[PDB]
């Protein structure tokens, strides 16, 4: 115990080194707990007051042996070090090393340390440092010798066990000691100084707590190592896709057909060099840097006439967007899978392609942006529980542990002024101040989101008077609970705490901000003491810089670091070579001159958006680099992001909620008013009651009887189904070219007619069946009724003249939801809608608390910015006037006196009011239309006064502030409540999938089998002399792992073509790539030659025998089609089967598999998910086309991006399933006043005129869907996240035999010797002593043979079957197919034995002990 | 925007016919400046002759007998920029059956080049009595009549023998 | 701009002159916009008197001071705009000066060397 403490005299190394010896004439691990930098066990109590910092023996007893020496600060922290002397000089009793110890082992040690380097890093945040700051920089160096000095005296250096050199962290030390002289000595200087940003990192060494979550940030990339290699696979094998189908096409452009003086594309080509040059030759559109592309299939982009299509010249974005080669190819598809910028890309290459391609692109949406980041979170997630769990079970062990020892410790120990103030507690009321508090936070709030632009005085002197008469009603709570409970008393609550610094600071604003002004918004979450998902909210966020505190402390560290090494190697060069990137030889917007626009990028990188920062980056600096500094921040730092995210998510969702003590303990006073409440409003009703009272045919049946048999035919259900689906084709039809198709527009006005038709009689036939009330109790039947009511209105008022009222013109725009008829008809439709229908009511109070705190993020906007993004524009270049020159709104209208094209225009997405900051906001949180959001905030001067370039710098930090609350804290509750969720909707319905059908789950079952199965039977060898040997060639595991490699090869020759390759090239590819076919044909040749049938017996094998001939056809098919006959898309498509050859490394690798047999196991609840969703586009498809066809053109809006066909609609609501572009195509929709829209405007082809948006029906439209978008894909993620979860956790076996029961047979003959079937519960157990593994119980039997609680007939006997099932059931568990077998087990027997009388059970061996007992 | 459509071939005599023609530029955001000339040929004469040109906001009409007093300009108005040419006929006669041609003549302005082009659109017109109504109408209409009416046959059949069966199965119990 | 010029040049009379001059700019050299030109002043506060100039192509102005022994010894495309002056004799002491501009690079760069004549 304690008295164990002792100091290092030379005798106690002596006596160590004596032991030492012997146990070499002669010729363990530690405790966890003594292990250094731990707590010194209270086991040992307090340290002797001269003991604390001195050189003391060691402890644990492994060591004690070896030669160390242990020492102790005055916080019982236990330091390791070697007795050895430092260098051959110092020893433990040495008066130097004495000294060096003293200090390492202090507080006043590491305090210096952390000032140092936290000092450090403000220093490294300066681009161009002063000259004083030099001697700073020589001051910085010196105390960080003077460390590593202290260090070395001490621990030693190197030669021994607990040295300096063996610390990790202590290299890095010697690194920033190194690299500061010796570079100092020999004078890049970016390089100098970006080796500095490595002492930012000594803080993990020195804050406590950092490297336990760097270590653990460790182990959640190691167990990441299979989702990497089929990550870096697939996104090879989409590569080598786009690498084929698209090389070179987007180097096509628009060149001019007429060309002066004898001119040809060549010397055109090698004679220019501005873009001022080539939009002379080739058609560019105005304002973009890039040529236009152009096609040359009917589904591509066209070209003016005057020009034609042509491949020549670089690729669009400075050249660094292309499927060209292979590394490009694969910088697309991880662009891809981040989805960053992917829309701009979608569009370059349908335009380049055709629009046919898109499919392309919904695969690898599909696949790689969605599946494989799915399985990246599923495996960090796993490695979070797992760590988890370990802590806990770790942690309890422990705690139990100490708990057990201070058990045995204690086993061993075995005047007016108090008249009025109680009168102001009593004025304080739980049912009317508090509640009344309430009403007035609320009622402020609701004031102030009524703050807007266009404001007259009045309505401000309303709102300012308002505001201050709040603010005394909040202050007189303050005062009068102050005055109450005593100010100590006052101080002891965090609440009280809270609302005081909030009237302080707003009485601090009536003294004299504008963002001041916001604070008395924050008084809302005092709605968290009742409101119990807000309550949520504050723990999410409270979680984060306490218990989580640690990790988001490295995160910071991260993220600055990134920034101040990004500005150090690139910040010059953004300086320097700027007009590459901007002509007006500015710096762009984003950049890395300075610390602050650093941090920026960084923080963009986190939210997704890279590549458009990186295309400059390259520009400015060089590709490599570039790239690999971008890669990191996207790694180290999303998974940082990540692990936080799910650490918060874990510990709030089932850690911190623990039922601990009842809801409201202390009866909220708000239910306290509550139930006074039901006291009055109760009682004086009913009191009011009493004074009034005071004061005063079988054939009827049989129709219907049929009309049931009929439509609940099975026929009747296909005509209708049938019939959902051919009327829901034909809305499809009705584009803009429909005048062009006089035929199809008649065929299709009666074909709809007709179409009502039916669905009149089937609902008549439906109410004759069913009932007025087994109809009109039904929600799926409520909603045929409306479709066929609505259609009968269209049909009834057409037919009386009644067309083109306006209203009823609208109505007919509905037609659009005929296709809702398909939902009741489709099983995984309904179980689908079923699965979200049961969340709406958790999602609905989510969205409350989340509504409310964008709110104060909407008031704030408006606060700061109402007003103030109107600017003075030239509209013919579209750029906006200085303020040098027309700074104001009566100068911007003078110029519009003088000059014809000047506009003073505000932008459509703003923040003049509530409603406009919400839709900025959802604009902020999707990053989508956020820049240009930002952009007018930054630019902000004030009220009608010119936007100046970056005059309000500093307004970034309201948006980077809103995405960490209103983005990433709000996602992370509404995850941790969908989870909980879901998780309580598959236990009422007992675990059964929530996405899947009942005929779909007995598919999932049978393939949960084939991912299961045993090993097989040997494959018979062929007797023949020359067969056997080639058997046992091909089966051997070395022509497996040749076969792989080849494999390997063939996909590196693949990976080599490239555009502009040469002939011969093409001719090597061409022949190498033929020997690899005739090898994997022999290869298939010997394997079904000694396999012989035995081949189609197993699935890869048939795999690799349809890999041989797609791939000889598709070589000499395409050999056919580049000759006698002629088609490039054809070849190229057809070429397309060599990707077979390739995919076959999937039998080889073990752990890709096992990811991909989860992705198919998914397969039946994604494509039920999938069809909901393609039904939702296919009805706002129809509605777009009804509403946005004839729209302006602008932004988004193109050519072949539009709402003007079914098939343009379905491009962009693809699009924006992602979210992708969305703002793009809205803000045209905004366009309902000229100048930005005509109204008269004429279309030719239609009667139809104008070509303005409504923003009330367009502003519905794109947040409805982008919100479903966004439920239906957390549904994608709950499905695929149930089966990693599962398939990563789950095995399964059997294993028993016919001779198990022959031997309990054998034996039991032993007992039973006349065949009785009965043996007496006295012998049982030594019958069950008697048997063999598996169905033995050895001795001491009594209590497992108890503890079966096998029946008992008459005479105290047991029957043969009951033992043997009990055995059975001890050996296979509790399985459902126990309860199976055990019925044939009875039916078999009842079939054998007619004689019931003798199995009667009386008893059962628990009962009976229970009787003895 | 501009949806090319054809224009319809048959016309009643006395009353009004608007030919349409519409050319449409292969991309909107372009600039240009338009004209058009129309030649007509009657059925059985074999000559198309000019009997009109529209350019610069004016129809400048031929002397021809067939079209004077009766042909307007129904096509694009207030832009030298026309995508749609059609005319307008006021009182239509039986010379004025026969063989259109419109002639699109469009000069392109792009950057450092322009680009003149034309195109030929074609038009047959016949002049008659009375409205031939189409024969998609006529068969459409049928069509949806045979069919409904088959449909309520097959409806009522299955509804008669399927009553009738679970009669004779109440009779039964 | 940086121009990377030796402060002080000294050589021996009679033999060549090689006046290193390279420049640091990041934009690449176009023979169409660059410009240089090398000056000579005998004094910090004399007058200068341009000898070449590169324009469109190098221009020798055959400055009656120098004879024909100066020539261009660089490469505007590898940065190098270094002259060489043969035979130098004791009259070459002075101020030699190489102007640069790099279009669009903002910045004008200007290199200066003192040459002195040895024995
Ligand atoms: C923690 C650690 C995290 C990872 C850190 C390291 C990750 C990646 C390091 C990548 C290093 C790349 C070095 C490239 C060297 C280079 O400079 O090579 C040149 C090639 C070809 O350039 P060019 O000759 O056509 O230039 C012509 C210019 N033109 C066409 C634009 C006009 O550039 C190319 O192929 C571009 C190659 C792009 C390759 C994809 C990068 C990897 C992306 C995702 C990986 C997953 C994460
Ligand atoms: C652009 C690329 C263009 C080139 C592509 C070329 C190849 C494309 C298609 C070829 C498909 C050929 C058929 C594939 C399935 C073959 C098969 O027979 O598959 C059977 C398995 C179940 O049989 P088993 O493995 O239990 O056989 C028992 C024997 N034992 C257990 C010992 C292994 O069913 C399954 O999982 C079926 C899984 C099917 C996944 C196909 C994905 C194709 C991509
Ligand atoms: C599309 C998305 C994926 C694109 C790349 C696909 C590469 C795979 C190519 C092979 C395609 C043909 C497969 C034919 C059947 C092969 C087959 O059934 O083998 C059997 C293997 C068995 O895995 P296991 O180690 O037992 O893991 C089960 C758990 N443990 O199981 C397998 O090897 C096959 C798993 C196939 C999963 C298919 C998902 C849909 C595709
Ligand atoms: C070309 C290589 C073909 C393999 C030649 C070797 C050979 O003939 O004996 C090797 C095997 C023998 O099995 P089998 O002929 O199918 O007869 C037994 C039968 N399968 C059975 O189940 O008893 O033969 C086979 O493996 C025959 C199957 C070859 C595949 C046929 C497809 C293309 C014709
Ligand atoms: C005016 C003429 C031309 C048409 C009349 C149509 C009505 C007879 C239909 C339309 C709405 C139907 C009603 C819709 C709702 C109900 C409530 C329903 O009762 C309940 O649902 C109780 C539910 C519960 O207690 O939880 C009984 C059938 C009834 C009266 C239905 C009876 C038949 C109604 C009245
Ligand atoms: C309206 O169309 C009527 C048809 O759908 C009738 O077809 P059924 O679905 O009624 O097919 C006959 C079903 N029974 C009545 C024979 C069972
Ligand atoms: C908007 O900016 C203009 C700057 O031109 C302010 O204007 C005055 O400009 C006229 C003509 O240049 C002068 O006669 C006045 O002397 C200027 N004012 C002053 C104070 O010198 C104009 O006042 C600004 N708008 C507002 C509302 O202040
Ligand atoms: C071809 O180019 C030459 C330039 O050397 C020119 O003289 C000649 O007129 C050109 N021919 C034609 C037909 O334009
Ligand atoms: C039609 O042409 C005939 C000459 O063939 C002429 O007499 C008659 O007036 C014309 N009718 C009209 C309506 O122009
Ligand atoms: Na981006």
């Amino acid at each position: 115990g304690p008295q164990s403490f002792v100091h290092f005299t030379k005798q106690s190394l002596a006596l160590i080194e004596q032991r030492i010896a012997e146990r070499k004439s002669k010729e363990p691990k530690p405790s966890s707990d003594l292990e250094a930098g731990k707590q010194l066990p209270f086991i040992y109590g307090d340290i002797p007051p001269g003991m604390v910092s001195e050189p003391l023996e060691d402890l644990d007893p492994y060591y004690a042996d070896k030669k160390t020496f242990i020492v102790l600060n005055k916080g019982k922290t236990i330091f390791r070090f070697n007795a050895t002397p430092a260098l051959y000089m110092l020893s433990p009793f040495s008066p130097l090393r004495r000294i060096s110890i003293k200090i390492l082992v202090h507080s006043l040690f590491s305090m210096l340390i952390m000032c140092t380097i936290l000092t450090n890093c403000i220093f490294m945040t300066m681009n161009n440092p002063p000259d004083w700051t030099k001697n700073v920089e020589y001051t910085f160096t010196g105390i960080y010798t003077f460390e590593s000095l202290v260090k070395i005296l001490a621990r030693g250096f190197c030669v021994g066990e607990f040295t300096f050199l063996r610390d990790p962290w202590n290299w890095l030390d010697f690194v920033v000691i190194v690299f500061a002289y010796l570079t100092e000595f020999v004078n890049n200087v970016s390089a100098l100084r970006t080796f500095r940003v490595l002492r930012a990192l000594k803080t993990i060494s020195v804050i406590p707590g950092l490297k336990t979550i760097v270590g653990a940030l460790i182990q959640s990339v190691k167990k990441l190592s299979d989702v990497m290699i089929l990550t870096v696979f697939c996104l090879s094998v989409f590569a080598l896709i786009g690498l084929q189908l698209f090389m070179g096409n987007l180097k096509h452009k628009c060149f001019r057909n007429s060309l002066e003086n004898n001119e040809t594309l060549e010397s055109i080509m090698n004679t220019l060099e501005s873009e001022e040059d080539f939009r002379k030759y080739f058609y560019y559109l105005e304002g973009s840097k890039d040529a236009l592309l152009c096609g040359f299939s009917t589904d591509s982009g066209q070209c003016p006439e005057g020009y034609t299509c042509v491949k020549i010249g670089r690729n669009p974005d400075y050249g660094y967007t292309s499927f060209d080669t292979f590394s490009w190819a694969f910088l697309a598809l991880f662009r891809l899978m981040t989805q960053d910028y992917w829309e701009n890309l979608y569009q370059q290459t349908l335009r380049a392609a055709g629009k046919t391609y898109m499919i392309f692109f919904v695969v690898v949406i599909f696949l790689g942006s969605f599946y494989l980041i799915n399985l990246i979170l599923a495996v960090v997630a796993m490695a979070y529980e797992e760590q988890n769990q370990a802590n806990i079970e770790e942690a309890k062990q422990k705690e139990l542990e100490f708990q057990q020892m201070l058990d045995r410790l204690k086993k061993e120990q075995e005047p007016y002024w108090i008249k009025f103030k109680k009168c102001i507690y009593f004025i304080v009321m739980d049912p009317f101040v508090d509640l009344a508090i309430t009403i007035c936070i609320v009622l402020n709030t609701l004031f102030m989101a009524m703050e807007h632009h266009p404001m007259t005085e009045e309505f401000k002197n309303v709102l300012a008077i308002g505001n201050l008469v709040f603010t005394g009603i909040f202050a007189a709570e303050m005062v009068l609970k102050l005055i109450a409970m005593d100010p100590y008393e006052y101080f002891q609550v965090g609440w009280n705490i809270f609302d005081s610094l909030i009237v302080t600071l707003s009485l601090v604003e009536l003294f004299l901000l504008s963002v001041l002004r916001s604070f008395r918004l924050l008084r809302v979450f005092k709605l968290a003491k009742s409101w119990p998902t807000l309550n949520m909210l504050i723990k999410i966020i409270g979680n984060s810089v306490g218990a989580l505190g640690n990790l988001t402390l490295v995160l910071a560290i991260i993220v600055f670091i990134f920034a101040v090494v990004g500005m150090q190697l690139f910040g010059k060069s953004y300086k320097e070579c700027v007009c590459k990137i901007n002509d007006d030889c500015t710096l762009p917007r984003w950049h890395m001159n300075d610390f602050f626009h650093s941090f920026l990028i960084v923080f963009r990188v986190l939210c997704g958006e890279w590549i458009e920062t990186m295309w400059d980056c390259m520009e400015v600096a060089g590709q490599a680099m570039c790239l690999i500094v971008y890669m990191m921040v996207m790694v180290i730092g999303n998974l940082v992001v990540l692990n936080l995210f799910l650490a918060l998510l874990l510990s709030s969702f089932s850690s911190d909620n623990l039922t601990a003590i009842e809801e409201d303990p202390d009866a909220n006073n708000l239910q306290i008013a509550v139930t006074r409440i039901k006291k009055g409003i109760n009682y004086v009703k009913q009191t009011l009651r009493e004074f009034i009272l005071k004061a005063f045919g079988k054939i009827w049946w049989n129709i219907r009887k049929t009309c049931y048999k009929i439509v609940e035919h099975s026929w009747f259900e296909s005509f209708i189904v049938l019939m959902i689906l051919l009327s829901s084709g034909a809305l499809a039809f009705e584009d803009i070219y429909i005048e062009r198709k006089k035929t199809i527009k008649i065929i299709l006005e009666y074909a709809d007619k007709i179409f009502t038709y039916i669905f009149i009689l089937e609902m008549l036939l439906k109410w004759i069946a069913y009932g007025y009330k087994t109809y009109f109790t039904n929600a799926w039947c409520w909603l045929d009724f409306l479709i066929v009511d609505v259609s009968l209105v269209t049909l009834v008022a057409n037919t009386l003249g009644y067309s083109d009222l306006g209203p009823i013109k609208s109505l007919r725009t509905l037609r659009a939801l005929r296709p809702l008829r398909a939902l009741s008809r489709f099983e995984g439709m309904r179980v689908v809608v079923n699965a979200l229908i049961g969340a709406i009511p958790s999602i609905m109070n989510v969205l409350l608390v989340c509504l409310i705190f964008w709110l104060i993020f909407s008031i704030m906007g408006v606060n700061l910015f109402a007003g103030k993004f109107y600017e003075c524009i030239n509209t013919t270049d579209g750029s906006r006037f200085p303020a040098s020159q027309v700074p104001n709104r009566s100068e911007c209208f003078a110029l519009m006196n003088v000059s014809q094209n000047v506009r003073w225009k505000n932008l459509k997405v703003n923040f003049d009011n509530v409603g406009l900051g919400y839709l900025s906001l959802l604009q902020v949180a999707t990053f989508k239309g956020w820049t240009i959001i930002m952009y007018a905030a930054v630019d902000s001067v004030n009220v009608d006064k010119q936007p100046k370039y970056e005059y309000s710098l500093y307004m970034y930090i309201y948006f980077v502030v809103f995405i960490i609350f209103g983005s990433f804290f709000t996602l992370n509750l509404f995850i941790g409540v969908i989870i909980d969720n879901f998780n309580q909707q598959k236990k009422k319905l007992g675990g059964q999938d929530i996405f899947m059908t009942e005929e779909q789950k007995k598919y999932y079952n049978a393939m949960k089998k084939l991912g299961s199965k045993k090993p097989q039977k040997p494959i018979p060898r062929p007797g023949n002399k020359i067969q056997g040997c080639i058997f046992d060639l091909v089966t051997n595991q070395a022509f497996d792992i040749s076969i792989m490699v080849l494999i390997c090869l063939n996909m590196v020759t693949m990976m080599v073509e490239k555009e502009g390759q040469s002939q011969h090239m093409t001719e090597v590819l061409y022949w190498i790539n033929v020997v690899f076919i005739i090898l994997f044909t022999g290869e298939c040749v010997l394997k079904l030659i000694s396999l012989r049938h035995y081949y189609f017996t197993v699935g890869w094998n048939i795999f690799d025998f349809v890999v041989v001939i797609i791939s000889i056809v598709g070589m000499f098919l395409a050999d056919l089609i580049e000759t006698y006959f002629v088609s490039p898309t054809l070849f190229r498509v057809i070429r397309l089967a060599r990707i077979g050859r390739i995919l076959r490394l999937v039998k080889g690798a073990k752990g890709i598999r096992t990811l991909l047999f989860a992705l198919m196991m998914s397969l039946p609840a994604l494509f039920n998910i999938g069809l909901l969703l393609f039904l939702v586009m296919f009805i706002y498809a129809i509605f777009g086309m009804s509403n946005f066809a004839y729209v302006k053109k602008e932004d988004g809006i193109n050519d072949m991006f539009n709402f003007e066909t079914f098939g343009n609609s379905m491009i962009c609501l693809f699009q924006i399933t992602t979210s992708a572009g969305w703002d793009g195509l809205l803000a045209p929709i905004l366009n309902s006043k000229p100048p930005d829209c005509d109204p008269k405007k004429v279309h030719p082809g239609s009667s139809v005129e104008g070509d303005c948006g409504n923003p009330s029906v367009g502003i519905f439209y794109f947040v409805s869907y982008i919100i479903i978008s966004f439920l239906v894909v957390v549904n994608m993620y709950i499905a695929v996240i149930l089966e990693n979860f599962s398939v990563a956790t789950e095995e399964s076996t059997e294993p028993l035999s016919e001779d198990d029961f022959e031997m309990f047979y054998e034996v039991w003959e032993k007992f039973d010797p006349d065949a009785t079937q009965f043996i007496e519960f006295s012998k049982l157990s030594d019958f069950a002593a008697a048997l063999d593994p598996p169905l033995l119980i050895a001795k001491p039997n009594k209590v497992q043979l108890i503890a079966m609680d096998l029946p008992m007939v008459s005479g105290d006997r047991i029957h043969c079957l009951d033992i043997l099932f009990a055995f059975t059931k001890r050996v296979l568990g509790e399985s459902g197919e126990m309860d199976s077998l055990r019925s044939q087990m009875e039916e078999r027997f009842m079939s054998a034995n007619p004689s019931k009388v003798s199995y009667e059970p009386i008893t059962t061996t628990l009962k009976r002990k229970q009787e003895d007992v | 925007g501009c949806v090319e459509v054809d224009s319809e071939t048959e016309a009643v005599y006395g009353m009004t016919f608007k030919i349409l023609c519409i050319s449409c530029k292969r991309r909107s955001e372009t600039n240009a400046e338009t004209f058009t000339e129309w030649t007509f040929r009657q059925k059985g004469t074999e000559e198309f002759v000019k009997i009109l040109r529209y350019e610069n906001e004016v129809l400048q009409l031929e002397e021809d007998e067939r079209f004077e007093g009766r042909v307007v300009w129904n096509g694009s108005r207030g832009t030298k920029d026309l995508q749609d040419l059609s005319i307008f006929i006021t009182n239509v006669t039986y010379n004025h059956s026969g063989d259109y041609e419109c002639h699109v003549y469009r000069l392109l302005f792009f950057e450092n080049y322009e680009h003149n082009t034309s195109v030929v659109k074609k038009i047959h017109i016949e002049v008659v009595d009375k409205a031939n109504r189409d024969m998609a109408s006529i068969v459409s209409e049928i069509m949806m009549y045979v069919l409904i009416v088959v449909l309520t046959i097959w409806l009522v059949a299955e509804m008669i023998y399927c009553y009738k069966k679970i009669a004779a199965a109440t009779e039964t119990a | 701009m940086e121009v990377t010029v030796p402060a002080t040049l000294n050589v021996l009379n009679g033999s060549d002159a090689r006046l290193p001059c390279t420049f640091n700019s990041c934009y690449t050299v176009n023979h169409k916009q660059f410009s240089l030109n090398w000056t000579y002043q005998e004094c910090n506060n004399c007058s200068e008197e341009m000898f070449l100039q590169f324009r469109m192509k190098i221009i020798n102005l055959k400055l009656e001071r120098f004879q024909d022994r100066v020539e261009f010894s660089g490469n505007p495309s590898k940065y190098d705009v270094s002259v060489m002056l043969r035979n130098v004799q004791p009259e070459d002491e002075g101020i030699y000066n190489c102007y640069i501009m790099n279009p669009p690079d903002r910045h004008r760069g200007h290199g200066k060397i003192h040459l002195q004549v040895l024995m």
